[PDB]
């Protein structure tokens, strides 16, 4: 996973 | 820490042709995929500054991303559709080598490329 949840 | 170069879209030194099938991709890129649900974490180079991901290239020393797939397909830098079929194999098997199994990101990826297979499957000539 990347974070990408959290870039919003 | 710093992200990379991201993949070359054009090299004067590389030949280059336009082909149906490099455009039937093209076609496919712009028309399917591109606007898909899941395409928008696949549209560019992972950041990894950004996501602050220090291991992301360490662990993925051939980045690619359907952003880098798109331009060069319009720059017309694919000799043939197989070098772009590989960019495109690239992308997810480097999405299931950094993530693991369960994560979205990598359900996202998997239903990217379930249907861009069914669209290879479909290849012209
Ligand atoms: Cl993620
Ligand atoms: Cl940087
Ligand atoms: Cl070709
Ligand atoms: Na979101
Ligand atoms: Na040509
Ligand atoms: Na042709
Ligand atoms: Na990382
Ligand atoms: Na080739």
């Amino acid at each position: 996973a990347k974070g990408l949840l959290l870039k919003g | 820490s710093m992200n990379p170069p991201p993949p070359e879209t054009s090299n004067p030194n590389k030949p280059k042709r336009q082909t149906n099938q490099l455009q039937y991709l093209l076609r496919v890129v712009l028309k399917t995929l591109w606007k898909h649900q899941f395409a928008w974490p696949f549209q560019q180079p992972v950041d990894a500054v950004k996501l602050n991901l220090p291991d992301y290239y360490k662990i993925i020393k051939t980045p690619m991303d359907m952003g880098t797939i798109k331009k060069r397909l319009e720059n017309n830098y694919y000799w043939n559709a197989q070098e772009c079929i590989q960019d495109f194999n690239t992308m997810f098997t480097n999405c299931y080598i950094y993530n693991k199994p369960g994560d979205d990101i990598v359900l996202m990826a998997e239903a990217l490329e379930k249907l861009f297979l069914q669209k290879i499957n479909e290849l012209p000539t």
